[PDB]
């Protein structure tokens, strides 16, 4: 018995990554492998882990947690350094907006550990971590018994299925930190430290945990490798449009009539997300923004762009929050400067600085309390998070705020 | 003088011999006191870091760091309300005051009999079931004040 999730609804157009998840519960071992589950470890092991870089090269997977990085590239990166080699599952998720890698976690975990233990076999790891953030305990326990569940059929532990590969998967929780997310801030949490992002370079690639070579790769990254080496790389590529191939989850949320996860192919579009899958708006409102997570701010008039990595694209992580014409842009701004306020690490002082007074003197605007010094104040510190900043945090905490003003200079004129 | 109780120490010791170095069960360990306690007592911290053969210095800076852990408010239930962007847009502010309304608190404070605290959490990752809460462990998406009576009601 688990404690109580919210059941988030989930479609797929795809039938990969939800064909599973799409029904809100958890699948166990049996279950999995009903499904032909684990067979794609099995074809994995029969192969080099040279072969399986580079099919995952081949098949164009780039990383799903915000950056993109090619994935058989970062794996290539990793091997050119002597061991021991460390993988890692980021599931810390917590960007607003974002509960896509949950709905794996929580409903399908064996997809998630068949692609880490294909991962570790790939990098020559023989410990793997996931990190998840302490706000998910369902999918903490769900994953420790699923993990148990592997090692009893044999799919974990020393000597797996008679191929000389070991691995243990190791469960660690965060408690409380958005910035545990970032890949050096998550591998200093795995330490037993406080989640301080490091400068790079070093790449984790070389020098993550304990200084050794590690991978990080985002939940929904790896939940593709199973079917990478099932189909073979080329049936995946084949998936959706060519330069940017193969399923991609999209949480919707805000004024759609169905929120939820969509499993859609990169060439949706934004327009298609909210009416063709998603219903349409609340009340058939008119859409007036819609919010990538906590990162980017479209306006109604760029909804027919791709869902996809391209840089007209939508980008991110494909988090749709979507925002109708009676819903204020300023308070939608003051709640986005409030979450950087709350999870800046402050060791950089332009952001610790810039993230408190950006959301401190965006409610004296909010309120009707700003003086004229606070508004260009408030313009002055959202153009300088940036300097000096070791992390992504501060070069986008003012990222979506200043396409606002940009976007919708009407809105701002109206509290000014 | 503080010491643990056998039943939690066994619990932490497990967590210790869980990863390959035991300072990586620290978190998981701060969890376990915080719900054995219902908060993190002060007094915890010294044994705790023996045990993890870590200075007190450093077990201080990590429980400061990690907001989840409370070491101000015993409660045996946490009511963490989301008071992100998607929660408030969709209605945050319904679930405050019929949380007020049952409880007679607001975010921050503690009800007489120690049994419910209001912490106001950044996103909870279930946007789509905006406004979400959680009481301790469990996750749920606020209907209106009829319902979450009843929900509040199974935590005794
Ligand atoms: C502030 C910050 C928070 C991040 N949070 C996450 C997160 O929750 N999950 C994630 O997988 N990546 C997150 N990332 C990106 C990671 O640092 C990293 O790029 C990623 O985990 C690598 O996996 P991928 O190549 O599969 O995307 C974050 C980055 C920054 C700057
Ligand atoms: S940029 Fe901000 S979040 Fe990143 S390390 Fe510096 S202070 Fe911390
Ligand atoms: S904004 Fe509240 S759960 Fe995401
Ligand atoms: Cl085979
Ligand atoms: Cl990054
Ligand atoms: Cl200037
Ligand atoms: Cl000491
Ligand atoms: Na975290």
């Amino acid at each position: 018995s688990y404690p109580a999730i919210p059941r988030i609804y989930a479609e797929t157009t795809l039938n990969m990554l939800l064909k599973r998840a799409k029904k809100p519960r958890v699948h166990s071992i049996d279950e999995y492998l009903k499904d032909g589950g684990y067979q794609a470890l099995e074809k994995a092991l029969n192969m080099s882990p040279e072969e399986i870089i580079d099919w995952v090269d081949k098949s164009t997977l780039r990383g799903r947690g915000g950056a993109g990085f090619p994935t058989g590239k970062k794996w290539k990166f990793a091997v050119q350094n002597p061991g021991p080699r460390y993988f890692i599952c980021n599931a810390d998720e917590s960007e607003p907006g974002t509960f896509k890698d949950r709905i794996i976690i929580e409903r399908d975990p064996h997809l998630l550990i068949e692609g880490i233990i294909i991962s570790s076999y790939a990098i020559g790891a023989n410990e793997a971590y996931i990190y998840i953030r302490g706000e998910y305990p369902a999918g903490y326990y769900i994953l420790r018994d699923a993990i148990e569940e592997a090692k009893k059929k044999g799919f974990l532990g020393k000597n797996i299925l008679g191929s000389g590969f070991d691995l243990e998967i190791y469960v660690a929780r965060g408690a409380g930190a958005y910035i545990c997310g970032e890949e050096t801030a998550l591998i200093e949490s795995l330490e037993g430290k406080r989640g301080h992002p490091r400068l790079k370079p070093p790449y984790p690639v070389q020098k993550g945990l304990w200084g050794k070579p590690t991978v990080v790769n985002n939940v929904e990254t790896i939940a593709n490798v199973p079917f990478i080496i099932s189909m073979g790389w080329e049936e995946y590529r084949y998936i959706g449009p060519s330069d940017y191939a193969g399923p991609k989850l999209f949480p919707v949320s805000g004024k759609v009539k169905k929120p939820g996860v969509y499993e859609l192919p990169m060439n949706t579009t934004l327009r298609e997300v909210i009416f063709k899958y998603a219903g349409g708006t609340l009340g058939n409102k008119k859409v007036k923004a819609v919010f990538s997570g906590a990162l980017d701010c479209f306006s109604s008039e760029e909804l027919d762009i791709p869902m996809d990595y391209s840089p007209l694209g939508f980008g991110g992580t494909g988090t749709v929050i979507v925002l109708t014409e009676e819903d204020d842009i300023v308070e939608a701004a003051l709640k986005i400067a409030e979450f950087y306020e709350h999870e800046t690490c402050g060791q950089c002082t332009p952001c610790r600085v810039g993230c408190y007074e950006q959301a401190n003197l965006l409610e004296k605007i909010y309120k009707g309390e700003a003086t004229e010094q606070d508004w260009e104040g408030f313009d002055f510190v959202n153009r300088n998070i940036q300097p000096t900043s070791i992390c992504g945090l501060g070069a986008v905490a003012g990222r979506l705020i200043r396409q606002t003003l940009e976007k919708f200079p009407e809105e701002w004129e109206k509290y000014r | 003088e503080f010491e643990f109780p056998e039943e939690l120490k066994t619990k932490l010791q497990e967590h210790i011999n869980y990863f390959p170095k035991k300072r990586q069960a620290i978190l998981l360990c701060l969890h376990e006191i915080q719900n054995y306690y219902g908060y993190i007592p002060p007094e915890s911290l010294k044994p705790l870091a023996d045990m993890l053969e870590l200075p007190l210095n450093h077990v201080e800076g990590v429980v400061a760091f990690y907001d989840m852990f409370d070491r101000e408010d015993k409660a045996k239930y946490r009511i963490r309300v989301c008071v992100s962007i998607v929660c408030h847009l969709m209605g945050t502010n319904k679930l405050l005051k019929a949380l007020e309304n049952i409880l007679g608190i607001k975010p921050g404070e503690v009800t007489p009999d120690g049994k419910f605290k209001i912490v106001p959490v950044q996103c909870l990752g279930a946007c789509s079931e905006a406004p979400v809460f959680m009481v301790n462990d469990d996750e749920y998406k606020f209907e209106s004040e009829v319902q979450l009576n009843e929900i509040l009601s199974r935590y005794t």
